[PDB]
């Protein structure tokens, strides 16, 4: 642990303050893990289930957030929409684009999140 | 008036305001621990 | 000599015969389009291999290919 | 095929295989590819319409 | 028309000089050559075969000779650890004797260059103790050689030239291959290490003047022909035993052991000799798998094509492959193109298998020691690994091109991933964008914290899956007790049988905290990984796409009917710059050579820290950018730059020249890079109005000058960066190495 | 032989070279209303002389560059140049126009000499003439 | 011990055995 | 101790030949070789 390793003390004692060091060193040595070089190292465990998964899971909504609003703006479509974005369209599919989570899976069963492979342009 | 709303949605107008809506989060990287590792929230 | 090839799918609208800086093209009669004409490469031995006459052509995928061939001075585009 | 018709191309080479188009007009002079088909997508030449044959087309709309 | 070349009529007719140079770049493509027959082209290739042969005996030939003439290596057996073995002597008529006098060691009478290529410890560990040794096998080399280059003349005589039938004859070749080029070399091969080598490394000389004289073991051929084979595995070597003499010596010549020699920290030669005993006998049992004239065995193509549809006796692990790998053996057979970038894509793999083997377990005695010789030979052999996979990818585009059959290969695996390669091609863009994302931003954002004086605030994930699998094999550097690390386990007991003899000296190799063995990794090794990934994957990528476009894309359907090398289809349809599947290669060539410096300036620079005793510098340096330019690049460069300096001349001075020359040419190669041909067409137009419009100026080009082609000054381009590339990490990596550790 | 004025002209370095006298030079006759100035396409400007002119360059392309500035650059269009190949033993050979119309235009008479009766993605597929000779367009199927 | 001056010529003499049968293959494969 | 090019090896009279031999004596007819080899003419 960060709060009992003795090389993340040379770290601790001497360093400046400010406001980027000291409200941070805090939080951070309390519930990290530290090796032999003083320094936090992301560990990939039982304790990090519940750990890992606020930036893990919680990128994956904002992620698939942006990604959904990006289709859902562009069904809706033919050429000046994506010039020109119509702002009222835009903030529907982000109406929408809020639950999307919901909305991938009720695309996939029903067979129109995917297109045919005879409608799609291939190449020789 | 009527086109300088519409010049407003364009993609140079939208692509802007979008990168400093988005990246306002100075605020937000400031207000509450402006260093915040992976196990630490 | 470039080969300068001409398929079944032209349509006889001149571009590539206009297009062309060394005069390889001419149009002769076809009944195979309803423009009566398609393309030919008679003197295909002054081809310099530019290309202009498949960046002329309408037709999807083009009805005129040139394949750039065994290089001789006229070819390379050679006043020496 | 008529003009309306939408028709999916079946020609490898074409830019738009196995893509929808809407018939402009049929010829009716004989010609080897009489049927003039008009594309929403343009291809990289900057060309959206071809002519092609009524056996290199598939009809998925009949004209309303 | 000249008369050359004489292999092509359209480049005879050529009036310019790009006849030389296409003539030059096309002269082993016998499949495009005048008047080619499919038999002309396997038996010229079976001739041209010979006669790389013996270009390899003539180069091993001149090692030899150049190290028993002007070696020192009767001087080096004596001390294999602060005497430097030497290649050869310079002789340079332009040196100052400042230069002479740097180039000459202490035991020297003559400038000489040190050898890092590694043959002195090879030689010393199969036996080889005199200079008369290496005399005697550079003169038989020699003369291997000359009946290399007989065989290859006498298969191009009429009564003696092979039928086609006879080379496509792929059970005969195979049976042949396994049982008696990999069976009975490497029985050959033990034969050797137990009647000179394992002799010789014990102190008792065996020549071929006393070989038939001593006996490898003192019951002669009598625990072998009895059945009792466990008399040869007794008596091994001791710990405390020093090599090339007796003491400490055992009797045994086929054991087990595992781990390292402790005194040369390298391969027991027991174990070599025990494990090129039973690759002999496994290869020589393979060997007996297919029929050739004696009705017992497989035929390949009916195992070929038997793995069409569903079922038990059908393709059963893939049902929905339509007619599966019908066609697959004939396109093998029939096509060269398909062998060899197979077989290319083999020789990659194991080149790169070799490379990652010998520096983790060094095979020759006191190799470890030898540091710039450890560091050569990985890079050598991984950027040789490196070059045959992207001419594995080269030759599948070329096979694509030139040899594949739409209709022989109808529905089956090949043509099916023919039909798919859209989705092949955006999934290996996908994970060549994720990969290159992550950890371009993991790098950056840790740069910026180092910079910002926080180093606490680094991202540093560790190898955890990578740490398990050390883990799994019995280190105990980590707090995991897994497979091999827990000692009463079921694999570390063999719980019915207690057989595995090779547990305690193989973890006595893997806990040892001192060899390459399974180095210890974190944080900066993750990342470093990553970066690997992302090379190889968008290498792949490339090279990929380009196979499977070859045939022709959406923006050139025909791009068969244009061959594998075109420069472009012109600027028409937006332009079709670099369209071709050669371009595909060429583009890859240069991420190619940007995966292999990753690979190995990590494996430098994890090494230098290693062998400084400051294993930290690379700890907490390699995980940000930062640290890899000051303490790797900046760092290791100050003995370089330093060879010749104001103030005098060293022996790294060669190394400082050929570390400039390589900047040099790597610089040339962005002339032919960026700039393109038209300007220098019009350039070549001004020197020919110049040229004949001078008085006294009497010559004229016979062949009309004209610039580089578009695809040729590609690859003059590519080779002069390449070669760049390859001489200043060489000089690098030798002198950086060489000078900390001399 | 050939009928025709040199254009004034004081001469360039982007003229006539060994090549033109021991390989070919191409000559451009054409009829000018009035004397008046064109491009050399050597670079430069030449004047036409009213009447009939006759230039002799290195290339067709540049007798064809400078036929295609005559009916293009001036107002009345001048269409009726010829151009010919002059070979080094003096021999003049018409080459353009080829028939006597403009190839832009179609006489009967000319005849076939690259149609190829296909589609283009139906040539023969390289793995079926590789040891012949014939490269995939100079043939004569269609699969 | 080092090799001799019979033992280098020994080498050059020896090595024009390879040294034509390489010309002779070359010339074999007709350029 | 060495202000000139030695050699402590057998026949080291052989790179004082050898060396001009290889590099600036028989490259030019060799040079001269290949390009009469290349400009000859059918
Ligand atoms: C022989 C033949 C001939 C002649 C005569 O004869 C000649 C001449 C001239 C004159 C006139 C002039 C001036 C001179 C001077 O100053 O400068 C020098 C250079 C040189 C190179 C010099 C040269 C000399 C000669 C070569 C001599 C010889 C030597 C020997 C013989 C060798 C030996 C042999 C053996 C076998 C190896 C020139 C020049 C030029 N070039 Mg020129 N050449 C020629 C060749 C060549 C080739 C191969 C190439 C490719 C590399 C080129 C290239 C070039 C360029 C880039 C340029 C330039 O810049 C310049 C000019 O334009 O101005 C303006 N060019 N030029
Ligand atoms: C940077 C990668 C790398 C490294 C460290 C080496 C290292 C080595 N190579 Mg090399 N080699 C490489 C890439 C590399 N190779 C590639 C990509 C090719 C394919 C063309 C070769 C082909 C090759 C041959 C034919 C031979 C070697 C040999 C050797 C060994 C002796 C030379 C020496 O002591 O150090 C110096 C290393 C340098 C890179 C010095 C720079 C010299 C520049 C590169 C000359 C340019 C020529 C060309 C690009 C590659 C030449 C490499 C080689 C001659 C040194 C040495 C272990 C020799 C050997 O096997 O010993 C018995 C040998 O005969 N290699
Ligand atoms: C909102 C619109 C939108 C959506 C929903 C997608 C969705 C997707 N893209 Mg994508 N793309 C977009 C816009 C979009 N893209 C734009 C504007 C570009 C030009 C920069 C690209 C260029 C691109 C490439 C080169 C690739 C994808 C790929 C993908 C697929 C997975 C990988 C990924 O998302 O990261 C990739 C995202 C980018 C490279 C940039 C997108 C960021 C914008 C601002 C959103 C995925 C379904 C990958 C794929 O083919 O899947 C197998 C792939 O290789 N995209
Ligand atoms: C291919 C292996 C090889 C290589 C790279 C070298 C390299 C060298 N030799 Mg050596 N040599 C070799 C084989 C080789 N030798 C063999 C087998 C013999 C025994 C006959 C000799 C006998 C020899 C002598 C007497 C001398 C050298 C010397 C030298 C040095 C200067 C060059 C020279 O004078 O050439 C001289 C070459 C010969 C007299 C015979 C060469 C015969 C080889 C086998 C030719 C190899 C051709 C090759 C396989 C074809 C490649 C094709 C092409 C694409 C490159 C140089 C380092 C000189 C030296 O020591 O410098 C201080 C010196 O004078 N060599
Ligand atoms: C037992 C009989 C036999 C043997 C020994 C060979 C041997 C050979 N054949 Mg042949 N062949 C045979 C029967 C045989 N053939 C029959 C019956 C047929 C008719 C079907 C053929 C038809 C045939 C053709 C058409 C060709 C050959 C070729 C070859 C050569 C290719 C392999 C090579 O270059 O060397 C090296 C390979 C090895 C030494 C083994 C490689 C194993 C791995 C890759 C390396 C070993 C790993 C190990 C770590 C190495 C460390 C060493 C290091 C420390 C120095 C080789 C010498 C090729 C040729 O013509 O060459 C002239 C070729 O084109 N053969
Ligand atoms: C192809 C490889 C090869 C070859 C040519 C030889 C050849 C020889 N061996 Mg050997 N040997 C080999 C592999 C080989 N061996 C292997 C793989 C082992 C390990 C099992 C041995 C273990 C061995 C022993 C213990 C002895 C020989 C002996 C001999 C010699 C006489 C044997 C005979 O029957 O006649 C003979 C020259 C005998 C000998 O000493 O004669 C001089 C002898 O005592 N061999
Ligand atoms: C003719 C070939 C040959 C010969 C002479 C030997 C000889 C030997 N093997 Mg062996 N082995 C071989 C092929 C051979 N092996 C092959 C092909 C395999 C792969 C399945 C093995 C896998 C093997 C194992 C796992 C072991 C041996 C062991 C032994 C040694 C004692 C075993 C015994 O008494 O019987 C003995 C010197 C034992 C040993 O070395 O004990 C230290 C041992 O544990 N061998
Ligand atoms: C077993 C190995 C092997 C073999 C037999 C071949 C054989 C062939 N390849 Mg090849 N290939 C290979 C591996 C191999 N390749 C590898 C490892 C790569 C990746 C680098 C390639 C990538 C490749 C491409 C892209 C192409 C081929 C082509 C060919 C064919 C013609 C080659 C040629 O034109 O003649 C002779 C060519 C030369 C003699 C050029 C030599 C110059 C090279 C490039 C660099 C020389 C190094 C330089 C001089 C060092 C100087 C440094 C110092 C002095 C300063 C031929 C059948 C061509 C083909 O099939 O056409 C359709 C083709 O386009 N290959
Ligand atoms: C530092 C130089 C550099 C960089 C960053 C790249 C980056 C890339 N190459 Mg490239 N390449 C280079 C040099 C470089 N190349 C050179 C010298 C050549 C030889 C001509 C090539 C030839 C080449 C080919 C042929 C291909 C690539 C591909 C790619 C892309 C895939 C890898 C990836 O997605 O990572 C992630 C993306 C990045 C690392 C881009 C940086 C993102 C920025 C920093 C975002 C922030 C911007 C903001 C303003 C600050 C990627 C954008 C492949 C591809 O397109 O895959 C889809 C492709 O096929 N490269
Ligand atoms: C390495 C030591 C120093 C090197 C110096 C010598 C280097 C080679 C010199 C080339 C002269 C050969 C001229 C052939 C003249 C000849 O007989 O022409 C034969 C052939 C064409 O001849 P034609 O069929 O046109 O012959 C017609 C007329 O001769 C009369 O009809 O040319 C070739 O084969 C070129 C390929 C040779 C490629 C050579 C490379 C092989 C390396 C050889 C190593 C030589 C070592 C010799 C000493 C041991």
């Amino acid at each position: 642990p960060c709060a009992s390793s003795p090389a993340f003390n040379e770290r601790m004692q001497n360093a400046p303050e400010g406001y980027y060091f000291d409200t941070p060193y805090q939080s951070y040595a309390a519930n990290l893990l530290c090796g032999a070089e003083g320094l936090p190292h992301q560990q990939l465990r039982f304790d990090r289930a519940i750990d890992v998964l606020i930036p893990f899971g919680i990128f994956f909504y904002v992620a698939g957030f942006i990604g959904w609003s990006g289709r859902a703006y562009l069904i809706s479509s033919p050429e000046e929409t994506e010039i020109f974005i119509d702002v009222a369209l835009a903030i529907k599919s982000f109406v929408q684009g809020l639950l999307w989570p919901l909305l991938a899976v009720k695309e996939l069963t029903t067979g129109e999140l995917t297109a045919p492979v005879s409608e799609v342009s291939v190449s020789p | 008036m009527k086109y300088f709303a519409k010049y407003l949605t364009s993609a140079p107008i939208m692509a802007t305001v979008a990168l400093v809506s988005l990246s306002v989060v100075l605020i937000e990287l400031n207000h509450f621990f402006p260093g915040l590792q992976y196990g630490t929230y | 000599s470039h080969s300068v090839k001409i398929y079944d799918t032209c349509i006889g609208c001149t571009q590539c015969v206009r297009a062309c800086p060394t005069d390889v093209l001419e149009m002769v009669p076809w009944d195979g389009c309803r423009a009566g004409q398609i393309a030919a490469s008679p003197r295909t031995e002054d081809c310099v291999g530019c290309k202009r006459c498949e960046t002329a052509c309408p037709t999807d995928f083009l009805s005129i290919r040139v394949y750039l061939g065994a290089e001789t001075s006229r070819s390379m585009g050679l006043a020496y | 095929v008529q003009r309306g018709s939408k028709v999916r191309i079946l020609r490898p080479e074409s830019y738009w295989f196995r893509e929808v188009g809407s018939v402009a007009s049929v010829d009716q002079s004989g010609i080897k590819y009489p049927v003039v088909v008009r594309f929403s997508k343009v291809n990289y030449a900057g060309v959206n319409t071809n002519n092609f044959s009524e056996a290199e087309l598939v009809e998925v709309e009949a004209p309303p | 028309a000249t008369k050359f070349p004489k292999f092509s009529q359209e480049l005879q007719q050529d009036p310019t000089t790009r006849r030389i140079f296409y003539s030059l770049a096309t002269a082993h493509d016998f499949e495009s050559h005048d008047g080619m027959t499919e038999e002309s082209l396997y038996q010229r290739i079976f001739a041209s075969h010979f006669g790389h042969l013996a270009i390899i005996f003539l180069w091993t030939s001149g090692i030899l000779f150049h190290v028993a003439w002007q070696g020192n290596f009767e001087a080096w057996i004596k001390d294999p650890l602060n005497i430097s073995p030497i290649a050869h002597a310079i002789w340079d008529p332009q040196f100052g004797p400042a230069a002479m006098d740097a180039f000459t060691p202490a035991g020297a009478g003559n400038p000489v260059n040190f050898c890092y290529s590694g043959v002195y410890h090879w030689w010393y560990t199969i036996g080889l103790r005199t200079n008369g040794d290496l005399f005697a096998g550079a003169m038989f080399l020699l003369l291997l050689a000359a009946v290399m280059l007989y065989a290859g003349w006498l298969h191009l005589q009429p009564r003696y030239r092979p039928s086609l039938a006879w080379f496509k004859n792929a059970e005969s070749r195979l049976n042949h291959h396994l049982a008696g080029l990999f069976g009975v070399s490497s029985l050959a091969w033990t034969g050797h290490l137990v009647h000179v080598a394992i002799p010789e490394s014990r102190g008792q000389h065996v020549g071929w003047d006393n070989f038939l004289s001593m006996p490898p073991h003192p019951e002669g051929l009598k625990p072998f022909f009895t059945g009792n084979w466990g008399a040869y595995a007794l008596n091994p070597d001791t710990s405390e035993h020093l090599f090339n003499t007796s003491q400490g010596a055992g009797t045994a010549i086929l054991t087990f052991l595992g781990g390292f020699h402790p005194q040369t920290e390298s391969l027991w030669l027991t174990d070599m000799a025990h494990h090129h005993l039973a690759i002999a006998v496994i290869f020589i049992i393979a060997g007996h798998m297919y029929r050739t004239n004696f009705g017992i065995g497989h035929s390949i193509k009916e195992m070929t094509e038997s793995l069409q549809g569903p079922g038990w006796t059908g393709f059963f692990i893939a049902p929905n492959t339509g007619r599966g790998h019908k066609g697959i053996y004939d396109a093998y057979n029939n096509s060269l193109h398909f062998q060899l970038g197979w077989h290319l894509a083999c020789l990659g793999v194991v080149t790169s298998l070799v490379a990652q083997h010998m520096y983790a377990m060094p095979p020759y005695a006191f190799i470890a020691r030898d540091y710039t010789t450890t560091a050569a030979l990985y890079t050598h052999h991984q950027y040789i690994a490196g070059f045959l996979m992207l001419g594995a990818f080269a030759h599948g585009g070329i096979f694509l091109i030139r040899d594949y059959d739409p209709v022989a290969n109808e529905n089956n695996v090949l043509a099916r991933v023919l039909d798919h390669k859209e989705a092949i091609i955006s999934h290996l863009s996908w994970v060549s964008l994720f990969l290159g994302f992550h950890t371009l931003a993991l790098y950056v954002h840790n740069d910026c914290e180092v910079a910002f004086g926080s180093p606490d605030k680094q991202i540093l994930v560790e190898p955890v899956f990578a740490q398990w699998i050390q883990a799994v094999h019995g280190k105990a550097l980590y707090g995991i007790s897994s497979l091999l690390s827990n000692p009463d386990s079921i694999a570390s007991t063999a719980w019915p049988n207690h057989a595995n003899v090779w547990l305690p000296g193989w973890l006595e190799a893997i806990n040892n905290g001192t060899n390459s063995l399974f180095l210890a990794i974190g944080p900066g090794d993750f990342l470093v990984h990553h970066a690997i990934a992302l090379g190889l994957h968008v290498t792949t990528l490339i090279l990929v796409k380009g196979a499977l476009d070859a045939r022709g894309s959406k923006l050139m359907p025909d791009k068969k009917d244009f061959g594998y090398a075109f420069p472009c289809d012109g600027p028409g349809r937006g332009g079709t710059c670099d369209i071709s599947a050669w371009d595909s290669v060429y583009l890859a060539t240069f991420w190619m050579l940007n995966t292999l410096g990753w690979v190995t300036f990590y494996w430098h620079w994890k090494h230098l820290a290693i062998w400084s005793g400051n294993v930290a510098q690379f700890n907490e340096g390699s995980t940000y950018l930062m640290g890899w330019f000051r303490d790797y690049l900046w760092l290791n460069s100050a003995q370089l730059i330093n060879g010749y300096n104001p103030y005098g001349t060293n022996n790294l001075a060669i190394w400082a020249w050929i570390f400039l020359f390589g900047h040099l040419v790597w610089a040339i190669s962005f002339m032919f890079l960026i700039t393109w041909r038209g300007y220098w067409q019009e350039l070549i137009e001004t020197l020919m109005w110049a040229h004949e419009n001078t008085p006294l100026s009497f010559g004229y080009p016979k062949d009309k000058p004209v610039a580089l082609s578009i695809v040729q000054a590609r690859l003059v381009g590519l080779v002069h960066f390449t070669v760049g590339y390859i001489a200043t990490y060489g000089a690098f990596l030798i002198a950086s190495t060489g000078s900390r550790f001399p | 032989a050939l009928t025709g004025s040199m254009p004034k002209f004081g001469g360039s370095t982007g003229g006539l070279l060994t090549a033109a006298f021991v390989e070919e030079r191409y000559a451009i006759t054409w009829t000018s209303s009035k004397e008046q100035v064109f491009e050399m396409p050597t670079g430069g400007a030449a004047t036409m002389n009213e009447g009939e002119n006759l230039l002799e360059l290195a290339r067709k392309e540049q007798c064809l560059a400078l036929g295609a500035q005559l009916r293009t650059k001036f107002k009345p269009k001048i269409t009726d140049y010829k151009i010919y190949r002059i070979f080094p033993n003096g021999e003049t050979t018409f080459i353009h126009p080829a028939d006597g119309v403009f190839p832009e235009k179609v006489n009967e008479g000319r005849g076939y000499s690259g149609k190829k009766d296909r589609r283009i993605g139906e040539n023969p597929n390289p793995a079926t003439i590789k040891f012949s000779g014939q490269n995939t367009f100079e043939t004569d199927m269609k699969s | 011990m080092a090799l001799s001056d019979s033992q280098i010529f020994l080498a050059l003499a020896l090595a024009l055995i390879p040294g034509f049968l390489a010309l002779r293959l070359a010339t074999e494969l007709y350029k | 101790d060495a202000t000139q090019l030695e050699g402590a090896y057998a026949a080291a009279w052989l790179p004082w030949i050898m060396i001009p031999m290889i590099t600036y004596i028989l490259p030019f007819p060799i040079f001269a070789i290949a390009f009469l080899w290349i400009e000859r003419e059918g």
